[PDB]
RNA sequence: GGUUUAAUUCGAAGCAACGCGAAGAACCUUACCAGGCCUUGACAUGCUAGGGAACCCGGGUGAAAGCCUGGGGUGCCCCGCGAGGGGAGCCCUAGCACAGGUGCUGCAUGGCCGUCGUCAGCUCGUGCCGUGAGGUGUUGGGUUAAGUCCCGCAACGAGCGCAACCCCCGCCGUUAGUUGCCAGCGGUUCGGCCGGGCACUCUAACGGGACUGCCCGCGAAAGCGGGAGGAAGGAGGGGACGACGUCUGGUCAGCAUGGCCCUUACGGCCUGGGCGACACACGUGCUACAAUGCCCACUACAAAGCGAUGCCACCCGGCAACGGGGAGCUAAUCGCAAAAAGGUGGGCCCAGUUCGGAUUGGGGUCUGCAACCCGACCCCAUGAAGCCGGAAUCGCUAGUAAUCGCGGAUCAGCCAUGCC
């Protein structure tokens, strides 16, 4: 129950980024600071480096977890 | 015209123990002292601020 | 047949200068339909007393627009020429359809 | 509040949601009635002033 | 009653229509 | 707490508003944030004059300022040559074409505005607080007036803790709306903090 | 798709966004309410009854 | 509150802090944290030589800010026939005068607020008393909601308070007829829809109306009890209105403002995070635990409000949120709008239930650059705790409590069950 109308979102910058080094090889992490961008099928395969607020993370990306949103990996907060 | 049907009631009631005192002004006596031709001016009350309703005081502890 | 929608904030302006547009004549010329009433609107502001806190404290503001009607029947020309320069009020405004 | 922090100056907010309020009087950010363009505490001090065409001391 | 969503009670209490509240 | 503006409580009746014009829900936001430019400009360049109120009326796009002033001498100048450049320098913050009209105050000592704005300045001119507003007040009531009373805030003198100094005398009767009490508010920029000047006046009933 | 069928589609529904890094799954694992509430207070219905602690050591009778 | 955290920005403290500042925290807001940057600066008034200077689309890098770079333009004054020299304006570095600071201090302040308390009180002038601080007045006897009035008296008066003057409600009249009608007749596509009139309802300006004025009884008087007439009868009901002071009360983070403090960061811009963290505790609420009830269908009566880059009739698609189309309304005329409890019909039958809607899985809609952190709504499935609550404890004396719905402010949206 989330919100993906006639639109689909996922944020461009970083997207013409991963299409460009899908010419050839897949880059050893990406540094993002969108957490916002949804995850498209073009994005399975390179090592996508979430920030924090605080640090880029280093999200591995299967297949199985593709219509997730970035952010959904690298956790905010600290917790005991 | 207005309000809701009980108060409406009160109303007619109200309509027609006077314009049965104007076709006939003597029947005042068989009608005054029952309080038919008194007007109901009891009304809402205004809401007042920092009360929750008027009068019903919002709820405080440690005292 | 001409309409006169009066407005303004204050009501002792307005029955003063709406009385001052019903100057074709008392009934003998065109019509008159009298000063029309009309409802008048009233926005309401709220506001608490004190900067900081204090919830409880509040006080109300309320700003009241007041609104005539008038409206004359059958226009001669020099009840128009009346429409020019014979005014007073300041805070009083004028809306006019035919 | 910050002078610096009217930036809400700024014409285009480059976003429409960027977009908020600030008293023209005093900068308060967070009671602007926005028929006045004023806040909460400067309405009333402007109220009372008289300097508010029509506005009064309300009571029902 | 006024916390089940998909009922009338339910409905009229949040602002909404719908399945359950009609619009008209 | 306590305690309304005295005008603000009596805006209804004995007390009619400073901007008396009308709007609509798109306009009267702009109309009153230009209408305060107005003030501004004025309250700091006519200082001298001793500006007591001024009065702003709209219409036709046109507005009509009536300042009112103890001496209309420094607003007119040369003959001429200041009431122009003030009407002229109006006209750039209002591109609506304004009106200046300068209103003669027959007795500043019966205009609260006024006395309170005398004693703010004898209390940067470090005068003695005390006496300044005994004064102030007999200056106010040998003027006739039926009542009248002033207060300074605090930090009287330099003094470390704040007081609040008084004096009045007459009658000066505030719960009642049927009064005329011109009230007035002066700022004290001292070298050690600020000061608030109150100023009543009663005069007349009904 | 119901009773049986279903119990351990929903199950295993879970398990997916608990396998994947998903935040869902954090909180589907510590056991705390998911759909992005408060848990100051008033997470009861996920966190089970309460494991009242010691709350002072030097501060008056609460 | 506590604890946690990179940060969980700051304030508020028993009454009188805790649905409080906040009448709208995804970015913004923002004050906090990390990381990328900026410096005469995002804003003000300026002052010396310097290169060029209104300006208009580019490029590289980049999360964005920002940094870097290529390019047509070269105008308006005076001197010169000219190539050119000097210059008003706005753009420009590298320095100075200054900006800026939600950094500190209600333990320097103004302003505004809270509070005792809408309590009936606080004083003053003059006289008198007392060596004096002081007292009398303002104590006493009645009486009032009231230092309200009466009577008394070394006191006679007065001011700030009380009451009255302002507002909203209750009865009535005059002015006023693009809202209102079997009032009265004509027509009906049985809708005040049409002619038509404003009587009535209403709308909203101005007035009348109450005075312990009249009667009976107690009273020295003020007043008390009762009774008529009246819509209303002794303050008819509700607002606004808060004395000298108290709290060294709240607030320098609304705004001022003295002082102290920082000045390639305690200023400034971004992007992301935070303010929403959870072993716990409290406050204020909401929804409940059901039969005086819940569900579905039909049907009846409100008041106050709001509406232009807004309210959206009506039509079509969708289970629906909603999308497409589209009428009217600057609104007493159009719309939000359904009022809801109520009434009539049917169902459920004592059950954790056709009570309760928490949680969770899924599929969607709309707003916004963007809803992972952290939006609201709709639909399917899930259907928790809860059988009326220990010690303790809150509100309310009448259209009140209880209960039922409706509206606004703030606001793209919305965490509103809050507030008015
Ligand atoms: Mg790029
Ligand atoms: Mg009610
Ligand atoms: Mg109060
Ligand atoms: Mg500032
Ligand atoms: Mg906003
Ligand atoms: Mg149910
Ligand atoms: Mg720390
Ligand atoms: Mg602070
Ligand atoms: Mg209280
Ligand atoms: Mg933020
Ligand atoms: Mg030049
Ligand atoms: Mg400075
Ligand atoms: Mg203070
Ligand atoms: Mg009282
Ligand atoms: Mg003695
Ligand atoms: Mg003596
Ligand atoms: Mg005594
Ligand atoms: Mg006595
Ligand atoms: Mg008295
Ligand atoms: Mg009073
Ligand atoms: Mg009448
Ligand atoms: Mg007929
Ligand atoms: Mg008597
Ligand atoms: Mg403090
Ligand atoms: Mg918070
Ligand atoms: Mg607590
Ligand atoms: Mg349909
Ligand atoms: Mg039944
Ligand atoms: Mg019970
Ligand atoms: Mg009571
Ligand atoms: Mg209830
Ligand atoms: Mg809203
Ligand atoms: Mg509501
Ligand atoms: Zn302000």
């Amino acid at each position: 129950p989330r919100s993906l109308k006639k639109g689909v979102f996922v944020d461009d910058h970083l997207l013409e980024k991963v299409l460009e080094l899908n010419a050839k090889g897949e880059k050893r992490l990406i540094k993002t600071w969108s957490r916002r961008s949804t995850i498209v099928p073009e994005m399975v395969g390179h090592t996508i480096a979430v920030y924090n607020g605080k640090q880029h993370v280093p999200v591995y990306i299967t297949e199985n977890m593709v219509g997730h949103k970035l952010g959904e990996f690298a956790p905010t907060r600290t917790y005991r | 015209r207005g309000g809701g049907k009980s108060g409406q009631i009160d109303a007619i009631k109200l309509g027609i123990a006077r314009a049965l005192v104007q076709y006939n002004p003597d029947y005042r006596a068989k009608l005054k002292p029952l309080g038919f031709l008194t007007r109901d001016a009891r009304v809402v009350e205004r809401k007042k601020y920092g009360k929750h309703k008027a009068r019903r005081a919002p709820q405080y502890s440690k005292r | 047949k001409i309409r006169i929608k009066l407005r303004g904030f204050d009501h002792k302006t307005l029955d003063a200068s709406a009385q001052k547009i019903v100057e074709a004549a008392r009934r003998s010329g065109a019509q008159v339909s009298g000063p029309i009433p009309l409802p008048t609107r009233v926005r309401r502001f709220t506001v608490i007393r004190g900067p900081f806190k204090h919830k409880d404290s509040r006080e109300h503001f309320e700003l009241r627009t007041h609104n005539r009607l008038v409206d004359i029947i059958n226009p001669n020309r020099k009840t128009i020429e009346q429409l020019m320069t014979l005014d007073l009020p300041t805070g009083v405004e004028i809306e006019i359809k035919t | 509040a910050r002078k610096a922090l009217i930036e809400k100056a700024k014409r285009t907010p480059k976003f429409k949601v960027r977009a908020y309020t600030r008293c023209v009087r005093c900068g308060r950010a967070r009671s602007v009635y926005r028929f006045f363009g004023l806040c909460r505490i400067c309405l009333r001090e402007l109220a009372h002033k008289g300097q508010l065409p029509g506005v009064r001391k309300a009571s029902w | 009653g006024k916390g089940d969503r998909r009922t009338r009670r339910g409905k009229i209490w949040r602002g909404t229509y719908g399945k359950y509240r009609p619009r008209k | 707490g306590n305690k309304i503006h005295p005008i603000g409580f009596r805006l209804g009746i004995t007390r009619d508003w400073e901007s008396r014009w009308y709007a609509g829900k798109k306009q009267y936001r702009h109309l009153l944030l230009e209408d305060q430019r107005i003030r501004g400009l004025l309250e700091k360049e006519l200082y001298s004059a001793g500006l007591a109120r001024v009065d702003i009326e709209r219409a036709a796009d046109n507005v009509a300022v009536t300042v009112h002033v103890a001496k209309p001498g420094v607003v007119i100048g040369r003959g001429g040559e200041r009431i122009r450049v003030l009407r002229e320098e109006l006209a750039k913050l209002t591109g609506k074409n304004v009106a200046l009209n300068v209103q003669e105050v027959q007795n500043p000592n019966l205009s609260a505005p006024l006395v309170a704005q005398r004693v703010a300045e004898q209390i940067e001119r470090r005068f003695a607080v005390r006496r300044a507003i005994k004064q102030a007040v007999q200056r106010v009531m040998e003027s006739g007036a039926k009542g009248a009373k002033v207060i300074v805030s605090g930090r009287i003198g330099g003094a470390e803790q704040a007081r609040t100094e008084w004096a009045a005398q007459g009658r000066v009767p505030l719960h009642t709306l049927r009064a005329n009490i011109d009230y007035g508010f002066a700022l004290a920029r001292t070298t050690y903090g600020v000061l608030g000047v109150k100023a009543y006046i009663f005069l007349g009933e009904v | 798709k119901l009773e049986g069928e279903l119990r351990a589609e929903v199950a295993a529904n879970i398990k997916r966004l608990m396998d994947i890094g998903c935040y869902r799954g954090l909180r589907h694992r510590r056991g705390l309410p998911v759909r992005g509430q408060r848990t100051r207070t008033n997470a009861r219905t996920r966190k089970g009854p309460r494991k009242t602690v010691a709350g002072k050591k030097k501060a008056p009778r609460k």
